[PDB]
């Protein structure tokens, strides 16, 4: 039940496109109050920030408790895992127990040509 | 000097969520802002206090517990859960005050012919207590005819392997989980944020 849902699991694109991703914050009672992306190279484990800043876009809908990452002019090193994170943070939302954040199970993104 | 949860959070192997491990911390610092703020967890989840204000309090004991169990398990990690894992395996109070912390451990705990070295309970006669642990392998009666320590119809097993394989899906790896609790007990406070 309470969950970041992310889609899509996967995608293969050819470089030049861009590729969305979108998260949305399902079955919880907790507010978005911020979000947060990374990436992880195909063959690294270290987590990267991604800040919202040239070839991304970071969007939030609080309402609707749903955030995107648009990435432009894909290139074959944009390839590997990215996983989003959403904050509650106020945690004064009457059933809402926690402050922290919960983030997606991640996008694996194959980049062609 | 600084609280040892690098024994805990990189220990080599975790225990089965159904043989939880449990570290007292005592008498010691501990910067809970750097771990907050790390790139590596996927759940980051306080009860009862705030992950930013940890640096600034102290507490009397921490208990950092610790085990491996699926991704689609890690909200059953909670106050006032039901299914499996909460009710037969690992079960907080409802007044709980710590976090929860969990990451992907698909590169540590998964292999390829499947890890049987993690399990979980699936079958009990009663719900645990907060803080219990149950280690027992009785065959379990789930039907009026006896057992007699025979698994067999409607006689159980009770543990269930998670067999990791790394081509699962991310619902089906594993999570390495620590549980912190914040406890305030009549004693004065040996354990604090480096802030206090
Ligand atoms: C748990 O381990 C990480 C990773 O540590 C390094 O790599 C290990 C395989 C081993 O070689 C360690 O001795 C290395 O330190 C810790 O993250 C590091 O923390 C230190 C601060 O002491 C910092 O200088 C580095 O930047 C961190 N390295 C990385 C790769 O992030 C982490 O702090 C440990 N967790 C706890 C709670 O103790």
């Amino acid at each position: 039940a309470e969950r970041v849902e992310q889609t899509p699991t996967t995608t293969t694109k050819e470089a030049g496109e861009s590729l969305t991703i979108n998260c949305v914050l399902r079955d919880s009672p907790c507010s978005l109050d911020s979000t947060f992306w990374y990436f992880t190279k195909k063959g690294a484990t270290k987590k990267e920030n991604l800040s919202n800043g040239g070839r991304y876009a970071e969007t939030v809908n609080k309402a609707s408790k749903s955030f995107s990452l648009q990435i432009s002019d894909l290139r074959v090193e944009d390839s590997g895992t990215y996983h989003c994170r959403a904050y509650s943070t106020t945690g004064d939302e009457r059933d809402c127990r926690w402050q922290g954040y919960i983030e997606g199970y991640g996008t694996i993104v194959t980049v062609k040509s | 000097n600084l609280c040892p949860f690098g024994e805990v959070f990189n220990a080599t192997r975790f225990a089965s969520v159904y043989a939880w491990n449990r570290k007292r911390i005592s008498n010691c610092v501990a910067d809970y802002s750097v771990l907050y703020n790390s790139a590596s967890f996927s759940t980051f989840k306080c009860y009862g206090v705030s992950p930013t204000k940890l640096n600034d309090l102290c507490f009397t004991n921490v208990y950092a517990d610790s085990f491996v169990i699926r991704g689609d398990e890690v909200r059953q990690i909670a106050p006032g859960q039901t299914g499996k894992i909460a009710d037969y395996n690992y079960k907080l109070p409802d007044d709980f005050t710590g976090c929860v912390i969990a990451w992907n451990s698909n590169n540590l705990d998964s292999k390829v012919g499947g890890n049987y070295n993690y399990l979980y309970r699936l079958f009990r006669k009663s719900n645990l207590k907060p803080f219990e642990r149950d280690i027992s392998t009785e065959i379990y009666q789930a039907g009026s005819t006896p057992c007699n320590g025979v698994e067999g119809f409607n006689c159980y097993f009770p543990l269930q392997s998670y067999g990791f394989q790394p081509t699962y899906g991310v619902g089906y790896q594993p999570y390495r989980v620590v549980v912190l609790s914040f406890e305030l007990l009549h004693a004065p406070a040996t354990v604090c944020g480096p802030a206090a």
